[PDB]
RNA sequence: GUUU
């Protein structure tokens, strides 16, 4: 449940997406599920050679399953909120 | 009168198994024990890659062998 | 029984292959249900220990559940 | 997160393989298998299937095109 | 246990292996027993075999978050 | 419509399942289950998608599908 | 469940498995998680003779007969 | 039993 609850905060922000089949996406986080699934409105492209064949497409949903990647901004996400919510996890 | 497979593995204990994996790999052991989802511990076990097939290596002890990879198990090798 | 095994080898020394066919030789720190292991002094080698060695980790290992194939004593 | 906005849309399918869809979305589950319909082959633009039923272990991404 | 002992190197820099030949160093920020991490100030390698030849290469964030199940091992550099 | 209920109704009609493996199956659906494990009589299988064994009835873990191409008819039926 | 495996007890059947494998045997038992029981078991990779063999049911991708 |  604890990282449905981080990529919650994480909303509006701009977020690129490494998937498995290299493939790279930059969007808006609009939308997050228990399963890490994600909804990305505004599609943009980061890499030439990676990026799939899209065009009209804007908004998108990616399987959390098939994630390998999101890469965030330092400024989007409070550290030591997360280390002490890591720190309360329990684990058994 | 049914034939339950976890019986039949309860029965080969203390006896030769073979363990084949979904992978290639094999491993022949002495059967001490195994649990629900048919994890499974080994006792000597050699370990084998299957095609000239190359034997791993010679296992001393107990193994746990997991059993999220066997898909067969043989009695008495 | 498999668990009277996970606490009857713990501090002992320990091989773990993964999937991949990579293999670590360490001393067993702890283990969990989910087939999560904690090693010290833990080496890496591929497929078997004679091979070339290809990192000694000085610091604790954590290797993956889903990832081991076994753990076996020496 | 729901493909809910999604039903009735033409939708671009990525599977996990890299291979390229283009269908209507009609039902889905919450393990992400779809039925869709008028499905084709985004690069080969060739018909595949009036009606089709499509595991979510294959799917990597949907579009809404 | 073992994902305790995990927390223990929370803001301490890891080394993570992943599948693919992938590498990621970075200061561990979160994880869950999913193995799923956040990692700042990464650096990733790809060690990648194409011509026959062995090249590797880097990437670099300042925030990542690595699906789990990926992850094969973790340790510090 | 949900995918499960549309197979649950299909039950009888003629239907083609590509597995994960590439096999291509045409048979009758017989039975569903909640996992999408099938039961098919009047069974062809097909080592690939370019072709040839006629069996009466085949067992498929739903784990193993890719896809399923469901009769034109479907929807009305 | 939906696959009745009585009827198929001591008959020859094919099971397919994950990974590729495929095998023909007489089954002799089985669970309601699909773990079987064969005899004269015969593992297609061409040829491999294993006996009285237990398949893993959570591995298993199909069944038809023989 | 499909997203660890």
């Amino acid at each position: 449940m604890l990282f449905f609850s981080f990529f919650k905060t994480l909303v509006d922000q701009e977020v690129v997406v490494e998937l498995k089949n290299d493939i790279e996406i930059k969007g808006t986080l609009q939308s997050v599920d228990q399963f890490l699934n994600l909804k990305l409105d505004n599609i943009s492209s980061t890499d030439e050679k990676k990026y799939p064949h899209l065009g009209s497409v804007r908004n998108i949903f990616i399987r959390g399953s098939t994630v390998r990647y999101v890469y965030l901004n330092k400024n989007m996400v409070d550290t030591n909120l997360l280390q002490d919510a890591t720190r309360r996890e329990v684990m058994t | 009168p049914e034939i339950l497979p976890l019986e039949v593995i309860d029965k080969t204990i203390n006896q030769k198994v073979l363990i084949v994996l979904q992978s290639n790999r094999e491993f022949e052991g002495t059967l001490v024990g195994f649990d629900d989802f048919v994890n499974v511990i080994l006792e000597d076990a050699v370990e084998w890659l299957i095609d000239r097939n190359e034997k791993v290596m010679q296992h001393h002890g107990r193994m746990l062998l997991s059993g999220n990879n066997i898909a067969i198990l043989v009695p008495g090798g | 029984v498999t668990t009277e095994f996970l606490s009857d080898i713990i501090g002992k020394t320990v091989n773990v292959k993964l999937a991949s066919g990579l293999l670590y030789s360490g001393r067993l720190e702890s283990i969990d249900g989910f087939m999560n292991v904690a090693l010290s002094s833990a080496t890496e080698h591929y497929e078997s220990n004679n091979n070339k060695l290809l990192n000694k980790f000085n610091s604790d290992v954590f290797l993956r559940g889903t990832q081991v194939m076994y753990i076996s004593e020496q | 997160a729901t493909l809910k906005d999604y039903l009735n849309k033409r939708v671009v399918i990525i599977l996990v393989d890299g291979e390229s869809l283009i269908a209507s979305l009609n039902g889905f589950d919450k393990n992400t298998n779809l039925f869709l319909t008028n499905v084709f082959n985004r690069i080969s633009k060739e018909f595949i299937s009036k009606a089709q039923l499509l595991r979510g272990s294959e799917i990597a991404l949907v579009g809404l095109i | 246990t073992p994902l305790d002992l995990l927390k223990l190197n929370l803001d301490e820099r890891v080394y993570i292996k992943l599948r693919g030949a992938r590498t990621l160093v970075g200061t561990l920020q979160a994880f869950d027993s999913h193995s799923n991490i956040v990692l700042s100030d990464a650096v990733e390698t790809i060690y990648q075999l194409n011509n026959e030849e062995l090249s590797e290469s880097e990437r670099r964030s300042e925030m990542v978050f690595i699906r789990g199940d990926t992850v094969t091992l973790i340790s510090t550099p | 419509m949900l995918p499960l209920y549309l197979l649950t109704n299909a039950k009888g009609q003629q239907m083609q399942i590509e597995l994960k493996n590439g096999e291509i199956i045409q048979g009758i659906l017989t039975n569903v289950d909640n996992w999408m494990n099938l039961t098919l009589s009047n069974v062809t299988e097909y080592s690939e998608e370019s072709a040839a064994v006629k069996l009466n009835e085949i067992y498929i873990r739903g784990t193993f599908i890719k896809f399923i191409k469901l009769q034109d008819n479907i929807i009305d039926k | 469940a939906i696959l009745d495996l009585a009827k198929y007890k001591d008959s020859k059947i094919r099971v397919k498995l994950m990974g590729g494998k495929l095998v023909i045997g007489v089954l002799k038992g089985y669970d309601q998680l699909m773990n079987l029981v064969l005899d004269d078991t015969v593992e297609y990779m061409n040829a491999r003779k294993l006996g009285l063999t237990v398949i893993r049911g959570t591995i298993l991708v199909s069944l038809s007969s023989a």
